[PDB]
RNA sequence: UAUACAAAAUUGUUAAGUGCUGAUUUAACCAAUAAAAAUAUAAAUAAUUUUACCAUUAGGUA
């Protein structure tokens, strides 16, 4: 029994295998850093939550100044990204 | 079966009649009905003679 | 210490003595009781204590507390002695006095046969939920076990003797063969069916009301 | 399927295999056949001398 | 309407006051609940000594019948040691 | 009082430990549950302590009490985002309101011979006393202490 | 409009049918998500693997001659299908071939590359929990496909519904963090599917949480559609946790969405989708009803639509079963057409229906505001005993509503003579007061009738209860009394109510005065109509035109007292001050009848999800602690057991 | 050769700490679990399941 960064107690071995490596502060920096850290709960944050929390959260756009709602699992596994950055290049190019 | 309840079972019977006999009674008397021919007879096969 | 807790789980004030002081109370007063300046001045004679005998007769509010208690008081109270703040035994007891409510025979019966096989089944039921998640405990399989043959027995019994309730019984909860014989080598020597007289239970039926014995 | 099929058949030959006793000690085995890696391997392709 | 009486304890009547058991003794609580029911009017009591409950039930003895009195249904759950 | 709640937190600053407790606050009336008492006890100096979101050991912290009544399904969801909670350093937890402790290990006699509602209805003040508070401060609580107080000045 | 998509589907897809046989000859117009389930699953059994793996053991003359060869001296390895045993009793209880210790998961273990998981979930012992389960088949590393996804979310589905209602966000949290495993498991190849998806809805459903299930599950399914062309097809099973997603959660809209989607995608639906979707019309046109007694599609439109699926049900050949039969019994209750009602339970009888008992409580619930049925009432009452079913407390209030409701008395106390006093089952308290209020408000009452409703009230107050209708109950009991004229039985009922502490009515008054009033010839006079009447000063209870009505009556019964004529004028000089002060005088309201549907009628049971296969094979594992030496121990038997022993006592 | 009778508990939870992938040791609250069919004569009332770094392993160097 381990605590993930302190915060989230889990069994030693699950922790070893899935909870881990699936942190999104760890597995994606780069996702990570454009978490918003206002719209979210003060206790959901990228050090505990995982890559496939299906639940949308708020993303602030890096690129842009943009709030939007996407899943972590959409936004890492499926592949996401900003609707506005999105919109933006398609009127570009 | 085991036969060391059969007293239990004989005083459980006595008690059933005579609630039956009690409740229910007898709602008048049932004419006799003639009684028929039974095929289990004891003994070997009897001859269709 | 069972048949303690199970008593002051059924009924109101076993446990204070004619003076009105636990032994808990004797030999730690101040956290039995603490001083409020405001007086019991609404409390008066309970005129509603004849339909609360037992606990299982208020399973609505927190620690079996009836309705008609709650007048002078907040809905914030109300809300905090409401029944989502029950606790898992309070929710269990809750369970049972509605079953025995429903299959009860007096105001203080908790030993009728169906009231017995209705409290054998939940305790299954606790038992087995509690397995679900906890598969490791060598314990609760045993008394898992053991609560099984008991209700098996309650199950034939009550079958035997009130053939009624039984059925009702399982037509509502849905185990229809929960009176089923385990082995067919057993059974097919009557083995199974020698329950029934070795048990004091053969000639139970009243045949008159349920059928033609001519 | 056709793998546990298998592994199956395998247990009913191993019990048949049962019927013949205690199995030899490995020096019959040896001595009963003479043959070396060189006849083993030709019957594939013949492999050139190393150089 | 008939309720079966299944069992010896069921047969003779036992109240099964405690909670959820069958197999509890109740000779003490009947017993205190017949000093219960004796009456402190001319209000005779029982005497200790062991009592039948039908005036038959009385020995033939007549040196015997002094020691027994004729107790309606105080006479049950009679004596002080207990299974051992 | 159902449960009790002492939160060891880091003292930030004061928006973000008032947003941090509107968050508790919220998350436990939506899971249907009330707030007996919510106290706070002011910057302490505990003898050990480690931050877990900061990762810095050293010795300054906040003490919050807070009394709530709530169900068991919803007090797991709010233990969980408790401890989850970045700010809350060390979440600890008391249950053991409602029914003395210990009573079992005690004796057998002063297992069932207790009654719940007085710890239930007290509050955790009560419950577990403090150093400054004491019986005598009980009793002058109904002693008419207004009308006596009149010469503690006296001398 | 169901119909119309229907017959709109049905011809679509013949003419895409027609277009691509041109392209490329009766067709069905719909599409079969099962036939290829099933066809895959014909030739598997029968494929000569399969039938040379599941074989019988081979006899002695198979095996050999006589005995005494190893090897050949028993029958070999025999393997069986559990799902389709080729032998009987799988299991036994002998002393060397017992098989049940085999069954559990770790010898399962050996062979988890190769294993079935949804045949592991049915047919195991000692399972773990479903999350060790998952880790436990990633550390073997094994390809886990769809089916296998599927099979673990349905086992904890499965421990989701065990588990009772304040236990489920636990299991619930598990299966979400196995749905995250399965996720972003990449290696081995895991591969989450249409059906994982759908099970995943049905666990959201069974613990109750729309918003978590609905717009997240159902939502990644069909994007997960929409991004990958035809390698996410939705099947009817998706579609089935859809409707009972949405019959949890109560959606009706929802639901009628996704079973149009169902009938406008060209496949057939399931009997249970269409029994669901009777459900939400049923749901539907109860709340409606509420709306107009409060007093938005038309009634008749929703009539129509439940007809319509009802029509769809024979349209697309499916056969109906009991809860078919249950569901659109509950829509035309919903609906009040209790002529459909009769029709569908004799078109279930007519075939082969298995009628339950809810059945026959929506049978009687239907005809609740019809009139000239008791006889019907009494024949389905006699029919419940040949059909192998008893009657309940639920049935038995229905039929006391509808007695009360057609005000007969006569058909209830019937009802109670011939068939609930043979029950022997505690009465209710809204039980009661239906029996009551039909005996009370019938034509022509007798003291049978005041009999049994003393002998009802006694049972109720000998029995338990947790509901508080005593006021009503005695009110209409003294109302009863009133129109029998039982003045003492209504002067006694008071005791009663004052050990129930309950207070006094003026309209328990103005039955009492109504009861003097009306009872010449038992007893009664002057005298009781003064101690009546000393209530309203006594017990500052305001009067009532009734009450004045009442006191009149009992004063051209009886006479002139003094006291009652100085009553008589107040009351009349309060009657008109109130009307004053208001528009209209004031009257006793009468006690409304209950005509709650059977399914909110306070059930008195909570659940019990038990199985009996699993209690009989000792899943879980249980254990007996078996005797040990005193069983086998039988002393020496070197001569014969006589009586006090070989050597009777002995010093030492 | 024949006979001689040669429940201070478990599971789970949580806290600390050593290890540094499994692991891994102790303590505490809380949760669940103690009795409940007929009969002692009733000749089998009974189930077929479960459980730091080296050196040698306690010696050094750090
Ligand atoms: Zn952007």
């Amino acid at each position: 029994h381990i605590r993930i960064a302190n915060r989230k107690r889990v069994e030693m071995f699950v922790a070893k295998r899935f909870h881990l490596p699936t942190r999104l502060a760890t597995a994606a920096p780069d996702i990570a850093a454009e978490w918003h850290d206002e719209l979210n709960p003060m206790h959901m944050y990228p050090a505990i939550i995982g890559i496939g929390h299906v639940q949308p959260v708020w993303w602030k756009c890096a690129i842009c100044s943009h709030s939007y709602q996407m899943s972590v699992e959409k936004r890492v596994v499926r592949g996401g990204g900003c609707p506005q950055c999105v919109v933006n290049g398609k009127r570009a190019v | 079966l085991k036969a060391g309840l059969l007293g239990h079972y004989q005083q459980e019977a006595f008690e059933a009649r005579k609630r039956f006999e009690e409740s229910t009674t007898y709602p008048g008397p049932i004419r006799a009905a003639t009684p028929g021919d039974t095929r289990f007879y004891s003994g070997s096969l009897e001859s269709i003679l | 210490p069972v048949q303690k807790k199970r008593q002051e789980q059924m009924l109101y004030g076993v446990n204070i003595p004619e003076t009105r002081q636990m032994k808990f109370e004797e030999q730690h007063p101040l956290l039995a009781g603490a001083l409020r300046k405001l007086e019991g001045q609404p409390k008066g004679f309970p005129f509603w204590y004849r339909k609360y005998p037992t606990r299982r007769h208020a399973y609505e509010y927190r620690f079996s507390i009836p309705v008609e208690m709650l007048d002078g008081y907040n809905d914030d109270v109300k809300k905090a002695l409401s029944k989502g703040m029950m606790s898992i035994q309070e929710k269990q007891f809750a369970q049972e006095a509605m079953y025995m409510e429903r299959y009860a025979e007096h105001d203080f019966d908790t030993t009728s046969p169906a009231v017995l096989a209705v409290k054998r089944a939940l305790k299954c039921r606790v038992l087995r939920n509690h397995l679900l998640t906890n598969p490791h405990n060598n314990i609760i399989k045993t008394v898992l076990a053991n609560t099984e043959r008991k209700l098996n027995h309650a199950l034939r019994r009550l079958r035997k003797v009130d053939f009624k309730k039984y059925w009702e019984i399982i037509r509502d909860h849905d185990v229809q063969d929960i009176l089923q014989p385990p082995n067919l080598v057993t059974y097919r020597q009557g083995s199974y069916w020698k329950y029934d007289w070795n048990a004091g239970l053969a000639i139970s039926t009243n045949l008159a009301d349920v059928m033609d014995p001519r | 399927t056709q793998e546990k099929l298998a592994a199956a058949i395998q247990e009913h030959v191993q019990d048949a295999y049962r019927f013949s006793g205690p199995t030899p000690d490995q020096p019959r085995n040896r001595l009963a056949d003479p043959v070396t890696f060189e006849d083993a391997n030709n019957m594939i392709a013949p492999n050139a001398p190393a150089a | 309407g008939h309720r079966l009486l299944h069992g010896k304890r069921e047969r003779e009547g036992s109240l099964f006051a405690v909670a959820n058991d069958v197999k509890r003794d109740e000779r003490l609580l009947r017993q205190q609940l017949n000093a219960l029911l004796e009456e402190e009017v001319p209000q005779t009591p029982l005497v200790d000594l062991p009592g039948v409950e039908r005036r038959r039930d009385l020995p033939a003895d007549p040196i015997t019948r002094l020691f027994f009195q004729h107790k309606g249904d105080h006479a049950l759950y009679y004596g002080t040691y207990d299974k051992p | 009082v159902f449960y009790s709640f002492v939160l060891v937190m880091k003292p930030r600053q004061r928006r973000f430990t008032s947003q941090a407790l509107r968050e508790i606050g919220v998350a436990v009336y939506s899971n249907g549950g009330l707030i007996r008492s919510i106290t706070n006890e002011g910057i302490m100096r505990p003898y050990s302590r480690f931050r877990d979101a900061d990762n810095t050991p050293l010795t300054y912290a906040r003490y919050i009490i807070l009394q709530l009544d709530m169900g068991e399904e919803e007090m797991g969801k709010v233990d969980k985002i408790i401890r989850e909670h970045q700010d809350v350093l060390m979440a600890l937890k008391l249950n053991n309101l409602e029914r003395p402790v210990g009573i079992r290990s005690g004796n057998k006699e002063l297992q069932a011979a207790y009654f719940p509602l007085d710890t239930f209805t007290r509050l955790e003040e009560e419950i577990n006393w403090s150093p400054q508070t004491s019986a005598d401060i009980y009793t002058q609580l109904e002693m008419n202490w207004k009308e006596f107080s009149r010469t503690r000045w006296s001398s | 409009r169901l119909a119309a998509a229907a017959v709109k589907a049905a011809e679509w897809y013949a003419a895409e049918n027609r277009r691509k046989q041109k392209g490329g000859c009766t067709a069905p117009l719909w599409f079969d998500d099962t036939e290829q389930n099933l066809l895959a699953r014909e030739q598997h059994v029968r494929s000569p693997a399969y039938r040379e793996l599941h074989r019988p053991a081979l006899t002695n003359a198979a095996m050999g001659l006589y005995g005494g060869e190893p090897g050949f001296e028993k029958a070999h390895r025999v393997w069986v299908d559990p799902d389709r045993p080729h032998i009987k009793h799988i299991y036994n209880q002998t002393a060397l071939a017992r098989n049940l210790r085999y069954a559990r998961y770790g010898y399962f273990k050996r062979d988890m590359h190769l294993l079935d998981v949804d045949k592991l979930v049915r047919h195991a012992r000692l399972l773990p929990t479903p999350g060790r389960l998952l880790t436990d088949f990633l550390y073997q590393r094994v390809p886990l496909p769809d089916k296998s996804c599927a099979a673990l979310i349905r086992y904890q589905r499965q421990q989701i519904e065990m588990l009772e209602v304040w236990g489920r966000h636990a299991s619930f949290q598990c299966a979400v963090e196995m749905f995250e495993r399965m996720i972003v498991t990449n290696i081995p190849p895991v591969e989450v599917g249409v059906e994982t998806h759908g099970e995943m809805v049905l666990c959201a459903a069974a613990c109750g949480k729309w918003e978590e299930g609905w717009n997240v599950y159902a939502n990644r399914a069909r994007e997960l559609e929409k991004e990958s062309p035809e390698s996410f097809i939705l099947n009817t099973f998706f579609f089935d946790a859809l409707l009972t997603l949405c019959v949890a959660a109560g959606r009706v809209s929802e639901g009628i969405d996704t079973l149009e989607e169902v009938i406008k995608r060209n496949l057939r639906p399931r009997g249970t989708m269409l029994n669901k979707a009777m459900i939400l019309y049923s749901i539907l046109g109860e709340q409606m009803s509420k709306h107009e007694a409060s007093r938005l599609c038309e009634p008749e439109e929703v009539e129509k639509m439940g007809l319509e699926v009802w029509s769809l049900f024979d349209f697309y050949q499916l056969p109906r079963t009991t809860a078919s039969i249950e569901a659109y019994m509950r829509m035309c209750c919903a609906f009040n057409k209790p002529t459909l009602v009769l029709k569908a339970q004799g078109f279930a009888d007519a075939s082969d229906i298995r009628l339950s008992i809810e059945c026959f409580h929506w049978l009687v619930y239907a005809i609740r505001g019809v009139a000239g049925f008791g006889d019907y009432v009494m024949d389905v009452l006699s029919q419940l005993r040949p059909r192998g079913l008893t009657p309940d407390f639920v049935l038995f209030t229905l039929s006391f509503m509808y007695c009360a409701l057609q005000r007969d008395g006569e058909l209830a106390l019937a009802i109670f003579d011939q068939h609930f006093v043979h029950q022997n089952m505690n009465p209710t308290p809204e039980m009661v007061l239906l029996f009551i209020q039909a005996c009370s408000n019938c034509e022509e009452p007798t003291a049978v009738m005041l009999e049994r409703s003393e002998t009802l009230i006694k049972r109720l107050e000998a029995v338990g209860s947790s509901v508080d209708l005593i006021s009503p109950i005695y009110d209409q009991f003294l109302e009863l009394c009133a129109h029998l004229g039982a003045v003492a039985s209504g002067f006694s009922a008071l005791k009663r109510i004052v050990g129930f502490g309950k207070p006094l009515t003026t309209r328990m008054i103005n039955s009492l005065l109504l009861a003097n009033s009306n009872a010449i010839s038992s007893n009664g006079s002057l005298s009781m109509t003064e101690e009546l009447v000393g209530f309203f000063t006594l017990l500052k209870i305001r009067p009532n035109a009734d009450t004045e009505i009442c006191v009149n009556l009992c004063r051209d019964a009886f006479g002139e007292s003094p006291v009652v004529n100085d009553f008589i004028k107040v009351i009349g000089e309060s009657l008109q001050g109130d009307s004053e002060k208001g528009e209209a005088p004031q009257y006793d309201e009468d006690i409304p009848v209950i005509q709650v549907p059977p399914h909110e009628l306070r059930q008195l049971r909570t659940e019990w999800k038990l199985s009996p296969r699993d209690i009989v094979l000792r899943r879980f594992g249980q254990h007996t602690k078996p005797p040990g030496k005193a069983a086998l121990d039988v002393g020496s038997m070197r001569g014969s057991v006589i009586p006090f022993g070989r050597s009777p006592g002995e010093q030492l």
